[PDB]
């Protein structure tokens, strides 16, 4: 019989059990809905979405980022939830491919629906899809190119990859500008992959072209009251001390006396303890002092009398970035100054950005940390610019780690589909049919890229398919005029890491969604 | 046939016997048995499509909307929101199979459903449900002894891991992680072999840490002969790698001492204040100096520490981890060969652990760091680090690897192995049929029914693999009878051969015996129920 | 576990011909191979011949072509008709039975039948 359509229902009031065809129906319609939602943001000519949340705040976002779009939607289909998590994982692993993986999974599931309608078991389909994924992996890896050795060619690949990542986003208006920023911002890391080092400040006002990459560093904290405001040849002590009514960690300690005179003596002793702490600090020979924690009035006064600029309430992130950009050591003990390394910068001044004052460190020593000032006309523009810059920086970091590149513009997808087709036509059985469907989805990726611009997607994908069958493994879409061209010459290159992750995550999620023949929901809590 | 008792009186006066007798329900007799059988049949027919390599998965959604895709019968029936008490019995049955074995959680349910479905036909003919239960017990004893008879033995040594990798692959044939089939099987084997008192003794799974992190590929899942922790070094300027690490494992927070008894240290003078101040300073310095003097190159605390201790660790070139959990502290001790120290004064160079590598590992654009401790000498602990593209395949991989580890455990407990693919079920059905040809007529319907029920697993495998159930099963049964070969079963993967001994399809004898015993015992307890008084 | 009986004896040199049987009973489910062996006093046991379930028989080198080893699977027994007897064929004849997957702990031997002689 069946679990639900049985003479007796075996479930609590509110639960349910969708069977074979109904389960595949809900799964396919949900996944394909998700995919058709997140596409149209795909490619250089992709358009943005509004995320008009209905919460008590009604936050408003304008995004072309597939990961954000899927995170910020109330989904109730479980297969759609799977695709959502897949896009989140793509965003975690690398910074690009969040829309391509979703569209790819949705297209694979569409083709799988077509095949199941053809009376094909959803095991033979996954078998063929695994074989096709293998073939595609080999074709991708074999087509990948590495240029990390030649520094100039590597710079060219970094500029081209940043350009390809920003083409799809709102920054394509000033792509070259932000491209330079993004490249410089990752090259200031000197091999490190710490993206927390790259701080992005969003200042409302000004055009998006007024954005820049500070040659030094910027801090949104305050200087003390009676303390200097400008410092040349600055020697800096970065600290994580108390300096805020700093109490001895003995917690049972209590002042118990018989005379207010002794209470006053002990208060004076507390103040003398704080003064000796400040003096131990000054014995480092400094002009700037940055504390992760607060700095109360008395140490502020002491630092002011000493002629030291004491910046307070920097965060863990602020002190880490300062250590990276200046060279100092985050310290909490000052009894061995010979061991505490100081930071150095030619100049510390106060600068105006919009209507706010910030501490500007110029002439920094190391530079392995960055500050990007993003200007914009609307907070939505600023948030989308930060998201796009994060995409570009994440991809450039992933490339600095692994210089393997693979040409874009649909060249890679068409090539993988070509390999899958070669495999398919030599294979006997319905697995060949599922391989052909895998190839159709791979081809449907550049099809969508072309559709989003308004070109003859069919004509162009036919030209590209013919080129990749002929052996012109570098043919791709030239989206300026709407033709086919050489991605190697036009500078349309992607990170091999990103494209491989797209392929594998999409195929894997489609596989897990396709293995389902029953959806047993439990009575919702709500 | 419902609503408890209803007469109210032959004298007209109120008849109240049971509380809320009007709101309560009851089913008595054969209709109760038929309701039970329908419930069990529904559960079993739900589960039977998740059986075998070509078995499909189920997507369970909980109260709060989290999704779980799985082929594991225990996980399905645990996530399944059942209100029928006989379905609850089947959930308990699968849970029991998982507890005792860790595999077979779907075979038990399918088989029990089949036994009850056949008892349904037997009750129609008028047999007492207890006589059916007794015939089932008799046939189950016969099948268990016949399994002991056709069983095989495998070597559970650490030098020839091929029989164990074959068993683990058979276990993982039906799971989504068969994309890295052998890669998964190997590590399950190595895991159980690393953590085991191999004198046919137990295997403690607390020594196997199964950790998952989204990202990467399934191919990145690996075995770390050591430990992984979700922490990083306490100070951001400490080094991220330590080779030939001498480890001090500590459960003392790097803070000034504090008595557990209510204490009040009284300061009554500036001299007392300065003494307290220097006491604090000297405590921090003395802790760090003791950690240095033991010779350690790395510290691992369980209870976190403060700014002075952190900077002193950095200054003295002592990378350190804080806020490590008790279980992880224990695993680090067991793996590195170190002893857990409760206070610094008790720390010595002999209580230290050694790890040939301590590393901080990143995961792309995440800000998340993990700590790997490995290259130990003889780590009696181990970790399986699973990667993947989504939390669904990660959780399914976790439970699949649990099944594989449990299978290897069952091998370490008893090396005897029966061959699967429905072959064992077909052979046991043949044996039960043979013994039924000898017993008196009346317990023969129940033994024939037990055989017809055992034959449902091969039918389910063939059906899930697209083959015709009756044709395939009859052909392989005839071959089993003709050429004596209890390794003949269903070619679910269509390798041509029907011989599972050649395809390396391997089950554990304890697994099949437990399936049969549990299914029979629960079917007996269900046929023994003839009344329900639900509210 | 496997109880094995052998019926033989009766050496004869007048032309020379004998037939020795070997029957198995007990716990098993398949007898993969059945073999006849020889063990003399101060000699090492050898294989006269051996037959598989499919009837396939492999003979030995010092004696071959005069073998009539036949296997009854209906009762899992074997019968060896050997002719052209000679004094060096006078030894103890052992039966061998591999069962239940044919592992090294599955070979089951008989008690052996020594072939008598007159005086
Ligand atoms: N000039 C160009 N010509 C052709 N294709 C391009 C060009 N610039 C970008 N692309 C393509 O546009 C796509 C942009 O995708 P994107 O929206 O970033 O996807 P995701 O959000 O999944 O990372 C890339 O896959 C790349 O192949
Ligand atoms: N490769 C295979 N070929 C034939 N049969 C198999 C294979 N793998 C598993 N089976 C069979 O499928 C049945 C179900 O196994 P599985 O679904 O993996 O776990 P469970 O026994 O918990 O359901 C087993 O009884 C086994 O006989
Ligand atoms: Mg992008
Ligand atoms: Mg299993």
């Amino acid at each position: 019989a069946s679990l639900s359509l049985a003479p007796v229902n075996i479930f609590k009031a509110g639960a349910d059990e969708e069977r074979a065809e109904t389960a595949r129906l809900t799964s396919f319609i949900g996944a394909i809905a998700i995919g058709d939602l997140v596409k149209s943001t795909l490619g250089p000519k992709g358009m943005d979405k509004i995320l008009l949340s209905s919460g008590r705040d009604a936050s408003l976002m304008v995004t072309n980022d597939g990961a954000t779009i899927l995170k910020n939607i109330g989904v109730d289909n479980p297969a759609a939830k799977v695709l959502v998590d897949m896009s989140r994982v793509q965003d975690d692993e690398v910074g690009d491919g969040t829309t391509s993986v979703t569209v790819l999974a949705a297209e694979l599931l569409r083709e799988a629906e077509s095949l199941i309608a053809k009376k094909i078991h959803p095991q033979t389909i996954i078998a063929g899809w695994r074989e096709a994924t293998k073939a595609a992996r080999e074709a991708l890896l074999s087509s990948a190119v590495d240029h990390g050795s030649d520094e100039v060619k590597f710079r060219q690949d970094l500029m081209n990859i940043a350009g390809t990542t920003l083409s799809s986003k709102l920054l394509t208006h000033h792509k070259d500008h932000f491209t330079k920023l993004a490249v410089e911002a990752v090259l200031r890391l000197k091999g490190s992959g710490n993206l927390e080092a790259i701080h992005i400040i969003k200042k409302l006002g000004g055009s998006l072209a007024d954005s820049y990459l500070d040659e030094g560093f910027l801090l949104d904290k305050k200087i003390g009251v009676n303390q200097p405001k400008r410092i040349e040849n600055a020697k800096i002590l970065i600290a994580n001390t108390g300096m805020d009514t700093d109490k001895i960690k003995i917690f049972g300690s209590r002042v118990r006396v018989d005379s207010t005179a002794k209470v006053a003596e002990i208060e004076h002793a507390e103040k003398e303890k704080m003064k000796e702490k400040v003096e131990r600090i000054l014995k480092h020979g400094i002009n700037c002092f940055i504390n992760r924690q607060l700095i109360y009035n008395y140490p502020e006064q002491l630092f002011g009398a000493a002629g030291v600029m004491a910046i307070e309430h920097a965060d863990f992130a602020g002190v880490e970035r300062l250590a990276l950009v200046t060279g100092g050591e985050i310290a909490s003990t000052f009894d061995h100054p010979e061991l505490v390394k100081l930071g150095s910068c030619k100049l510390i001044e106060e600068v105006m950005i919009g209507e706010d004052k910030l501490i500007h460190f110029s002439g920094v020593a190391l530079g392995e940390a960055c500050t990007i000032v993003l200007r914009g006309a609307t907070q939505q523009i600023l948030d989308e610019a930060e998201r796009s810059l994060h995409d570009a920086l994440c991809v450039l970091a992933q490339t600095v780690k692994d210089s393997r590149t693979v040409y874009g513009g649909g060249c890679s997808e068409m090539l993988m589909a070509h390999a899958v087709t070669q495999l398919a036509n030599r294979t006997p059985g319905k697995e060949a049919v599922a391989m052909e469907s895998y190839a159709k989805a791979l081809r449907m990726l550049p099809t969508i890229i072309a559709d989003n611009a308004g070109y003859d997607s069919a004509d162009l994908v036919a030209q590209l398919r013919a080129a990749h069958s002929e052996g012109n493994t570098t043919a791709g879409l030239d989206m300026r005029e709407g033709t086919i061209g050489d991605m190697a010459i036009l500078g349309i290159t992607e990170s091999f890491q990103v494209k491989r992750q797209v392929l594998l995550s999409a195929a894997e999620a489609a596989e897990v969604i396709l293995r389902v023949d029953n959806i047993i929901k439990a009575a919702p809590r709500k | 046939a419902s609503m408890g008792t209803l007469a109210f009186d032959e004298y007209g006066r109120p008849f109240l016997i049971i509380k809320d007798q009007d709101r309560k329900s009851r089913l008595m007799g054969l209709e109760a048995l038929k309701s039970h059988i329908m419930a069990a049949k529904a559960v079993a027919n739900t589960m039977r499509t998740s059986l075998g390599p070509n078995g499909l998965d189920k997507m369970m959604v909980d109260k709060d909307g989290d999704v779980t895709v799985t082929n594991d019968g225990a996980t399905i029936l645990s996530m399944m929101d059942v209100d029928h008490q006989i379905a609850k019995l089947m959930v308990e049955l699968s849970k029991s199979q998982d507890d005792e074995i860790g595999d077979g959680t779907t075979g038990v349910v399918v088989l029990a459903g089949a036994l009850l479905e056949e008892a349904e036909q037997l009750l129609d003919r008028g047999i007492h449900p207890i006589r059916i239960a007794d015939g089932y017990e008799q046939a189950a004893r016969v099948a268990i002894e016949h399994l002991d008879k056709i069983s095989d033995s495998v070597l559970v040594d650490i030098k020839d891991t091929e029989p164990l990798i074959q068993t683990a692959k058979t276990t993982l044939g039906s799971k989504v992680v068969n994309s890295c089939h052998r890669q998964m099987a190997e590590i399950a084997v190595n895991a159980v072999l690393t953590v085991a008192d191999m004198e046919r003794r137990d295997v403690d799974f607390e020594l196997i840490k199964v950790e998952g992190k989204v990202g990467g590929r399934l191919e990145d899942t690996k075995l770390i002969k050591g430990v992984i922790v979700d922490k990083d070094f306490s100070h951001p300027q400490m080094p991220k790698k330590v080779e030939d690490a001498k480890i001090a494992i500590l459960t003392c927070p790097f803070e000034p001492p504090k008595p557990k008894t209510k204490h009040k240290l009284d300061v009554t003078s500036v001299e007392d204040y300065k003494a307290l101040q220097k006491y604090e300073k000297e405590k921090f310095e003395e802790m760090i100096q003791q950690i240095k003097e033991t010779g350690a190159n790395l510290a691992i605390c369980q209870w976190g520490f403060d700014d002075e201790a952190n900077h002193l660790l950095l200054q003295n070139n002592l990378p350190a981890v804080r806020w490590v959990g008790g279980p992880e502290i224990e695993l680090i001790a067991i793996a590195t060969g170190g002893r857990i120290v409760p206070r610094f004064s008790e720390l010595t160079a002999e209580k230290l652990g050694f790890a040939g590598l301590v590393q901080e590992i990143s995961f792309g654009t995440t800000k998340d760091k993990m700590l790997v401790i490995e290259q130990c000498k003889n780590s009696r602990a181990v970790t399986i680090f699973i990667r993947g593209g989504n939390k669904m395949i990660i959780e399914e991989a976790k439970r699949s690897l649990h099944d594989a580890l449990c299978v290897i455990r069952n091998l370490i407990r008893d090396n005897r192995v029966v061959y699967g693919g429905g072959a064992a079920e077909i052979s046991c059905a043949l044996a039960v049929s043979q013994e039924a040809d000898k017993c008196p007529t009346l317990e023969q319907y129940a033994m024939r029914a037990f055989a017809d029920a055992l034959e449902v697993i091969p039918m389910a495998l063939s059906e899930n693999s697209g083959m015709n159930p009756i044709q395939t099963m009859t052909e392989v049964r005839a071959r089993q009878v003709k050429e004596m070969n209890p390794a003949l079963g269903i070619d679910c993967l269509h390798k041509g051969t029907n011989d599972m001994k050649q395809q390396h399809v391997i089950e554990t004898l304890i697994g099949k015996k437990q399936q049969i015993s549990l299914a029979t015992q629960m079917v007996r307890m269900i046929l023994k129920i003839d009344d329900i008084r639900k509210p | 576990q496997v109880q094995l009986v052998e019926s033989g004896g009766g050496l004869v040199q007048a032309g020379g011909s004998l037939r020795l049987s070997c029957g198995a009973s007990g716990t098993f489910f398949r007898i993969n191979d059945m073999g006849w062996y020889r063990q003399a006093s101060g000699k090492q046991r050898e294989l006269v011949a051996s037959i598989t379930r499919g009837g396939t028989t492999d003979y030995a080198d010092s004696v071959k072509g005069r073998f009539t080893i036949s296997r009854d699977n209906a009762k899992n027994t074997v019968y060896l008709q050997m002719n052209s007897l000679k004094p060096e064929d006078t030894a103890v004849y052992y039966c061998k039975a591999n069962r239940n997957w044919g592992r090294e702990w599955d070979d089951y031997w008989g008690q052996g039948t020594q072939v008598t002689v007159s005086s």
